[PDB]
């Protein structure tokens, strides 16, 4: 179901008007699904889903448009899909091969009525192991079955115009941290106005998290904070532990996510600086990505239910390595003494029923890359290019944006 | 009635707050997939030393990246630097700071990296201690707990003015030192039956004009 | 009262 | 007054109400061992006390209605139900 | 206190005399990898003479360190810094400086 990506376009040349030919040249036989979408959202789903997507597909030989709409013939090796927008009537059409594929009604029609809005912009797919070509045409010999039906008709190439190579965006292959959530299936943050003589959990605030029901695959929180010391909590689960889940301070460094959790979790960083072989020294050990304590069996003695020994949400007074986290109701027997590292928006390890780290941020790629040169008799690489890139840094959370 | 309000605006919140900003670019990686662990597979000792012939700063600024990580794979993601790959130190001339965080020290033997790179590293999936000779004294600080499910990469990373040739193990070209007793020369973990190469760091798009292949995730 | 202890009828 | 002294344990209480708690259960044994079925002593089921006053009486709710039941239990509690 | 940590030899006796300046091209970086000041992208060295407090005292020791054509990485204890009150808009107050100077010239 995953591995699927989507590889986009900018959306600053995004189309209202007008008609263009392009052609997707396919190199692997089998899901080939590829066609166009709008901006809008959805940027990790199915292909084609619902109306704000088009493709067509060559593995299950149909189309992608609010529903599945068996459409046309399955494709193969070396072939090219053939789409061209219309919007002076709203009919979509494809030409496999400058062949038109026979739709399910017998008329060898894509789609029909759909409202302009913000407009589409070619969209690609590659399930597992396929190999395509973003092709868009920058002159009339890069193309090659253009001149069958387009260039007769009076379509154009997607970059007739442009005077500069066209970059296409892609989908991501890690979770952004923060990833504000807003409409989400079933993810709703409360906050409350509790300041004085109440809120014992002394947060000024709610942050209570509750799901919708029987949708849970262990997720790793992240709500927003926009507004010992710093006396706060974080409404997590409140204490049901259906599955005596992790709570822990959590690093910027953080980037991995799975299913499973409580594992290994990337390297744990032991370093003993100093003579090693001679003499070792004072030991430095680092925090985790996820430096998370166990859950455990908190509260032997079954005490109540929404109470065991969770969102602490407390600092020390000064950085002496380890902070109000190694507690939580008890002792559980952890140290946690690490350099400074870094301070941000807060974000607990949890996973509960009903008793975001999210990866739907596409992403673009340079324009130019940096020359890699490769030769024989050792394999030497000679590189002699400049090439730089300014970056946005570290707003609040360090990040590379 | 202005120059007290702009005199006054500028140590508010512009001493260093906002959005900074840098420019850099590199990453480099071979191909050879190691891939070793327990069960039907081989033992677990490596060994690894490179050569240098050209390394210039000012190309672009002082700052040229050319480091060789402990994980490449799972130190850090590709999605800034190999080499530096977060909890990596990352090997350098002699400097031990890894990506956000400062680990390094002063110990002897240690210079740019200038010619006649006379290097060891070393490797343990038992215990990842650390020793690595540089005519004499090896540099101290162990990193333990290290490619836990497997799939190791050792990486050479640079980023522009570099002119170096690649050795691990001198199969297709010539090892110029010898492995010690115990810790084996890169000879071994070149699979048979197909060709031996060079990769990119899990990156499918490289230079082209109009050709661009699109490949999935593998 | 039938999941507490594990007692499930079959057939 | 509103005063109900059949606060006890099981041991101690009535034979009467001690009755009346088992003929539902007492009767639901007998029709589901009238037809005859297999029973399941498995010990990796053993969660009686697994959820989180006079003669220290701490009672507590347990909310159990979200574990899902196989197919045929409930065929069982449908013509249990009958 | 000076905490020298030389990347590349240079000379190796040769010392910056009273009378002379230091060609430099600096890119001294604040900590947290903040480049508050760089001499090199600007394309122009700077020249400085030793004992007339034309700059800081840190970076006057640092050069009094280093030999001729000598890689330094240095770094400023906030002793030898702007002092309590800082460099007003660019240097946060009781702040530490790390410099990586390299010297092209003594003259």
């Amino acid at each position: 179901g995953e591995r699927f990506r989507i590889f986009r376009a900018e959306k600053t040349y995004a189309v209202k008007a007008g008609r263009w030919y392009f052609e997707f040249e396919a190199v692997t036989a089998g899901d080939m699904r590829v066609g166009w979408s709008r901006p809008g959202c959805q940027p990790d789903l199915e292909l084609g889903s619902d109306d704000r997507a088009f493709a067509f597909d060559g593995f299950k030989a149909q189309r992608w448009h609010q529903g599945n709409e068996h459409y046309g013939r399955s494709w193969q090796a070396g072939d090219v899909v053939g789409c061209m927008v219309d919007m002076n009537e709203h009919t979509m059409m494809f030409t496999l091969n400058g062949e038109i594929l026979l739709d399910d009604s017998g008329s060898e029609l894509a789609f029909k009525d759909f409202d302009v809005g913000d407009g589409f912009i070619p969209v690609c797919s590659l399930g597992v192991a396929q190999v395509g070509r973003m092709n868009f045409g920058k002159d009339v010999s890069t193309l090659k079955y253009f001149t069958i039906c387009g260039l007769q008709e009076g379509y154009e190439p997607f970059a007739v115009n442009t005077n500069r190579d066209i970059t296409m965006w892609l989908s991501k292959r890690l979770p952004q941290f923060l990833q504000v959530p807003s409409n989400h299936e079933h993810i709703e943050v409360t906050r409350i106005d509790g300041t004085i003589d109440s809120s014992p959990c002394l947060k000024v605030t709610q942050k209570s998290f509750g799901s919708q029901n029987n949708n849970t695959d262990i997720m790793f929180y992240r709500l927003s904070m926009p507004i010992s010391t710093y006396y706060y909590s974080v409404r997590i689960f409140p204490g049901q532990e259906p599955a005596n889940v992790w709570v822990g301070w959590i690093t910027s460094d953080f980037h991995q996510y799975d299913t499973g959790f409580d594992l290994d979790r990337v390297r744990t960083v032991t370093v003993t600086l100093g003579d090693e072989k001679g003499k070792v020294h004072e030991s430095i050990k680092r925090s985790n990505c996820y430096m998370v304590c166990a859950g455990e069996s908190m509260s032997p003695g079954q005490g109540r239910n929404n109470s065991n020994g969770l969102e602490i949400g407390c600092v020390v007074d000064a950085a002496s390595g380890l902070l109000t986290f190694i507690a939580n109701g008890k002792e559980l027997s952890t140290y946690y003494q690490v350099e400074p590292s870094t301070k941000l928006f807060p974000a607990v390890f949890a996973q509960a029923t009903s008793p975001v780290l999210w990866s739907r941020m596409p992403n673009q790629f340079l324009k130019v890359d940096v020359s890699r040169i490769s030769e024989r008799q050792g394999w030497l690489v000679q590189c002699l290019d400049p090439l730089q890139f300014m970056s946005l840094h570290i707003p609040e959370e360090n990040r590379s944006v | 009635n202005q120059h007290l309000i702009c005199d006054n605006l500028l140590p508010g919140r512009d001493l260093l707050l906002q959005t900074r900003l840098v420019n850099h670019v590199s990453s480099m990686r071979p191909n050879i997939f190691l891939g070793v662990s327990e069960g039907s597979a081989q033992y677990k000792k490596w060994y690894y030393e490179l050569m240098v012939d050209h390394t210039e700063p000012f190309v672009t600024a002082e700052a040229t990246h050319l480091r060789v990580g402990w994980a490449s794979t799972e130190g850090y993601s590709p999605y800034n630097g190999v080499g530096d790959d977060l909890f990596s130190y990352g090997f350098d001339g002699l400097h031990l700071w890894s990506g956000c965080i400062a680990r390094t020290v002063s110990s002897p033997n240690q210079h740019l990296l200038r010619t006649d790179d006379v290097i060891s590293c070393c490797l343990d999936l038992s215990a990842p201690s650390i020793s690595f000779r540089i005519n004499g004294q090896p540099v101290q600080g162990m990193f333990e707990n290290f490619n836990i499910d497997g799939l190791f990469f050792p990486v050479v990373s640079f980023s522009a003015g570099i002119k170096v040739r690649f050795l691990l193990g001198g199969r297709h070209g010539e090892f110029k030192f010898l492995p010690p007793p115990g810790y084996a020369a890169c000879y071994e973990a070149v699979l048979p039956k197909e060709k031996l190469k060079v990769e990119h760091s899990r990156e499918y798009k490289q230079e082209r004009t109009y050709t661009r292949d699109l490949l999935g995730p593998t | 009262f039938l999941q507490i202890s594990g007692y499930v009828v079959s057939r | 007054s509103k005063i109900q002294p059949l606060m006890k344990p099981y041991k101690l209480l009535s034979e009467k109400e001690k009755e009346i708690y088992r003929w539902p259960i007492k009767e639901s044994l007998k029709t589901m061992l009238a037809w005859g079925w297999r029973i399941e002593r498995t010990r990796e089921g053993d969660s009686m006390a697994l959820y989180n006053a006079a003669h220290g009486y701490s009672p507590r709710a347990i909310d159990m209605s979200n574990v899902t039941l196989s197919r045929d239990l409930h065929a069982m509690a449908e013509m249990m139900a009958e | 206190g000076v905490e020298i940590e030389t990347i590349s030899p240079g000379d190796g006796r040769t010392f910056p005399k009273k009378g002379q300046t230091c060609v430099v091209h600096y890119t001294g970086m604040l900590q947290n990898g903040k480049k508050f000041d760089s001499s090199r992208d600007r394309n122009k060295p700077f020249k400085f003479r030793i004992g007339k407090q034309e700059v800081i005292k840190g970076f006057e020791e640092g050069a009094a360190q280093m030999s001729l054509g000598q890689r330094a990485k240095l770094t400023c204890t906030p002793d030898v810094a702007y002092g309590a009150t800082g460099h007003p808009g660019v240097i946060p107050p009781n702040a530490t400086l790390i410099f990586d100077v390299e010297l092209l010239n003594l003259e």
